[PDB]
């Protein structure tokens, strides 16, 4: 009723704990558009909505924070998911990014070449992906689970995120992997969002709040994107555009959370339950040294 | 004793009635901001449009050297302001005007000293 006022839409529970077989998406819209303000992109909008919904739940957030950003050039030869991801964060903040195809931007330092040559010394507090390939979508033979760059992001995340720190990581019909929805399990919390300026398409992000270090609940993945499909094809969404005319409350706000190092014997029951609340974080605070490998042949 | 000189051959096509250069980065805000020339975050007012630094400098989009002993460049990381009945051409706007070193604004356009 009252959803065309909102920035999106999210998976409710009674939908997730179902049991479906997998069928083809087909929807109401398709060739609807959306009619943007004034000289204004169509990414600059999306990349909006997505950071005024992050506003409503429980993140950490302390003094000289961590960011790194994947898949963020493009066909023009500049970055515009960077400039809003800028103005969002508090002043003093550190941020690093990358890409496949040369390109000029506005962060502290920049990397050039294909995901699996690039290596970090320490750990980070918040991780965001836009990466894509478009020979993925064919019509003409069965749709199964892929590997290529999903196979580098589960190993990532289990050696270099801190507990207590967050995600987010996009998806479509046919480009999807099975273990990324079994991890999903290691977190206090979890969904799936969609945008009101696209929602003529079968894009979402899939988010993780609040992170442990070992198994919560069992979930098969096969199962999970079938249901996720069911959703979709009984349900139509409308188009709009309202929420970016009021931008007096945008920024972030400044908690101060607390920082300690331990050992892998001291965690009890008092622990756990402060990091499931969004109250601290856990690692070094040394310096920060990156790289990147080069093949000699020519 | 040879070098070559950029920042006059793009004066030079504009005034034969060539096309300005396109794609520079526009943001969302509120217009009721404080008028002054290059900041930390975003501060037009009723009559101007705000812009991201890197995607508006001469040097940075052509891939040539910046014009100083040690190379830096004064936009590359913050936000710059410009006039409404001006924002057709961003990048030949900022290579000819000059700030106000005691107040911040442009000279021409809101200083208001001597
Ligand atoms: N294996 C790989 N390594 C690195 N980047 C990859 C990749 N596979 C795909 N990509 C990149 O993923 C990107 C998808 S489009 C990105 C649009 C951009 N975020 C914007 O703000 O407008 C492409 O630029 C592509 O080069
Ligand atoms: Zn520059
Ligand atoms: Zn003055």
């Amino acid at each position: 009723s009252s959803q065309a006022w909102q920035p999106g839409v999210a998976m409710p529970n009674l939908y997730k704990m179902q049991r479906m077989l997998l069928e083809k998406c087909d929807l109401q819209n398709y060739g609807d558009s959306a009619t943007l303000p004034k000289g204004i992109m169509m990414n600059v909008a999306k990349y909006t909505q997505l950071c005024q919904y992050l506003n409503t739940l429980t993140l950490a957030v302390p003094y000289n924070m961590r960011v790194i950003h994947f898949g963020a050039g493009s066909d023009k030869g500049v970055a515009p998911g960077t400039a809003v991801l800028r103005q969002w964060l508090p002043t003093g903040t550190l941020l690093v990014d990358s890409d496949l195809n040369d390109f000029v931007s506005d962060a502290d330092s920049t990397l050039i070449g294909d995901c699996a040559t690039v290596h970090t010394a320490n750990k980070w507090d918040l991780i965001i992906s836009d990466m894509y390939d478009p020979k993925t979508k064919k019509v003409t033979k069965e749709n199964d689970s892929k590997e290529g760059f999903f196979t580098y992001i589960c190993g990532f995340i289990q050696q270099k995120l801190a507990l207590g720190g967050s995600v987010a990581i996009k998806i479509t019909e046919h480009s999807w992997n099975a273990d990324l929805y079994k991890l999903m399990g290691h977190f206090a919390w979890w969904t799936a969002f969609v945008t009101n300026v696209n929602a003529s398409s079968s894009e979402a992000f899939l988010i993780g709040c609040n992170y442990l270090g070992k198994p919560r609940e069992q979930i098969d993945g096969y199962v999970m994107h079938a249901n996720y499909i069911f959703w979709r094809n009984t349900n139509p969404i409308q188009l709009s555009s309202y929420s970016l005319f009021d931008m007096s409350k945008f920024p972030l706000k400044l908690r101060g959370t607390a920082v300690m190092s331990l050992k892998e014997g001291q965690i009890n029951d008092m622990i756990l339950s402060l990091l499931s609340k969004g109250r601290l974080i856990i690692r070094e605070n040394n310096r920060v040294v990156i790289s990147s490998d080069v093949l000699v042949n020519n | 004793a040879f070098a070559v000189d950029a920042a006059k051959a793009y004066k030079d096509y504009l005034a034969s009635g060539g096309q300005p250069i396109t794609n520079c980065v526009k943001m969302l805000c509120t217009h009721t901001g404080t008028g002054q020339a290059i900041t930390v975050t975003p501060e037009a007012n009723m009559d101007q449009e705000s812009f991201g630094g890197a995607s508006c400098c001469l040097y940075c989009r052509c891939h040539i050297d910046h014009p100083n002993p040690k190379g830096f460049c004064d936009l590359k990381g913050k936000y710059v302001q410009i006039p409404t009945t001006c924002a057709n051409d961003p990048v030949g706007f900022t290579l000819k005007n000059t700030v106000c070193t005691v107040c911040g604004m442009w000279k021409g356009y809101g200083c208001s000293c001597d």
